[PDB]
């Protein structure tokens, strides 16, 4: 809350561990392979704009 | 002979003709379908269902059968039931809920 | 489901048909749980 | 009509199953403000 | 048999009046949609407006 | 869309009216305004808010 | 059902065992 240097402060941060966590949907192999397949066509690509 | 093609469901394919009963009697194969997540998928079960279709100016039934269960014994039973639905086609029936035994007994003697 | 289907044409109170047809799967050894729809 | 598309796949809601509208797929959310 | 060549398809929409555009989606119909192979020597079915 | 939604013809998005005359009483201020909607433009009253 | 499971590719039933 005050806009004050940490550095001099002495403040440190030391990162014991780094690990992520995937989330995967169940979801059956039959519709998996199928929807994978359509996605891995040329027109069915995938867009994004930043906000 | 012969009276009614029309196939109503179009995902299922005729494999045999109309062989009439000495009712006529057709076996429907089914085509294709999306894949299946195993193989184990298809066979697996043994419910049967009998579906029942709109009368079309004679009665139509959908019965389907599990993989493993013989054709010959299907096609026999289904055509032993269409002989005897066609030849009853009673009291006996009746007396096995709505007749009752005890109320049975006014009318017999009075 | 199953790959074969069967189709009887009879050429036709209470309905009879349907479980005179319930009853004739049912006697079939190898199958149980004979359902009926309409 | 099951069949000729993924029905099966939606919950149903009786014997008519709870598809999306055909416009319904894709998004556009984007300002500087 | 080769599979006849399809059109292509340029929109306009706005003053923009040359947008390049794919031939739109629709649900397949078997009264309107039916399934013809690309090429009569292998199977890969396809929809066309008959 | 570019087609029949917008002019470029110069025209203003706000205008400002002097009073074309204005009496003031012990009682009330009446004030007179000769507004005049354009030739090709029209004019919602959900806007004209007197200052 | 496919002509029962397959056999690996490259009195068959039935006991008799009985004596004591």
């Amino acid at each position: 809350t005050l806009g004050n240097d940490l550095r001099v402060d002495g403040a440190t941060v030391n990162i014991t561990s780094v690990n992520l966590y995937a989330s995967f949907f169940p979801m059956s192999h039959n519709t998996a392979s199928t929807l994978e397949a359509m996605l891995r066509n040329d027109t069915n690509d995938q867009s994004f704009n930043d906000y | 002979v012969v009276l009614d093609e029309s196939n109503p469901t179009p995902s299922y394919k005729p494999v045999t003709e109309q062989k009439v009963i000495l009712p006529t009697i057709q076996v429907l194969a089914s085509k294709k379908r999306r894949m299946a997540e195993n193989e184990d998928d298809r066979g697996a079960g043994s419910v049967a269902e009998v579906q029942m279709r709109e009368v079309k100016p004679i009665q139509t039934v959908d019965v389907s059968v599990p993989d493993h269960s013989t054709p010959m014994e299907v096609v026999q039973s289904l055509s032993r039931a269409a002989q005897v639905a066609q030849r009853l086609t009673v009291e006996a029936m009746d007396l096995s809920a709505p007749v009752d035994a005890k109320p049975l007994d006014l009318k017999p003697v009075d | 489901r199953g790959n074969l289907t069967y189709r009887l044409r009879i050429p036709v109170f209470l309905p009879l048909l349907a479980p005179i047809i319930a009853a004739a799967i049912g006697a079939i050894p190898g199958i149980a749980s004979v359902a009926i729809q309409a | 009509m099951d069949e000729y598309n993924y029905a099966a796949l939606a919950p149903r809601q009786g014997s008519r199953p709870m598809l999306s509208q055909w416009s319904g797929i894709g998004t556009h959310e984007m300002h500087g403000g | 048999e080769v599979m006849a060549p399809q059109p292509t398809l340029v929109a306009e929409q706005g003053a923009m009046k040359a947008v390049p555009v794919i031939k739109p989606a629709q649900p397949f119909t078997p009264a309107v949609h039916e399934t013809q192979r690309i090429v009569t020597n292998l199977p890969i079915t396809t929809a066309v407006t008959r | 869309p570019t087609h029949d939604v917008t002019t470029e013809r110069s025209q203003r998005l706000q205008l400002r009216f002097v009073p074309v005359d204005r009496e003031d009483t012990q009682y009330s201020y009446k004030t007179r305004f000769q507004l005049a909607v354009g030739d090709n433009r029209v004019l919602d009253m959900a806007s004209t808010y007197f200052d």
